[PDB]
């Protein structure tokens, strides 16, 4: 019926909803983990700017 | 968030969906006993007719 | 998290609730309506014996 067809419609409403929820999920996952490593490196910098700093100083 | 909204609507389109039809049904219910219910006081209204043409 | 849960739980139970609702009704929408086919039934052979009792 009409019902059986608005079923469907808001079933595949969902379908396609969800479905660009963990794609949207998936994408925002790689930027964290590319601000992970963002991070990382960053700590990076500031071990190695420590460290040469501090030979500087003790220069 | 994006697909969360989504899966509420449809849980909401279910709910809106079995509530009218649950509504309906009881609507039904009470027409067709309320007929039922009259049709048997007919019964019963020729049932004594019946009794007074036998007297 | 914890909304979601017991928002999702609620709504599912609202469409449950819902649809027995509807079921029972429409059990009763169906006995009632064959027992009213059985008062018309019986009330036509009520009617035809009176015809010949008034003869």
């Amino acid at each position: 019926d009409f019902d059986d067809i608005h079923r469907k419609r808001m079933e595949k409403d969902l379908n396609e909803l969800q479905a660009l929820i963990e794609a949207h999920f998936e994408n925002r996952k790689k930027e964290e983990e590319e601000l992970v490593s963002l991070k990382d490196r960053i700590e990076r910098r500031r071990a190695e700017r420590a460290e040469q700093q501090r030979i500087r100083n003790e220069r | 968030m994006d697909a969360i909204k989504k899966k509420m609507q449809m849980l909401k389109l279910d709910k809106e969906n079995a509530l009218d039809r649950a509504e309906q049904a009881e609507a039904d219910k009470k027409a067709a006993e309320d007929r039922s219910k009259q049709l048997e006081d007919e019964l019963v209204s020729l049932q004594k007719k019946l009794k007074g043409t036998e007297d």
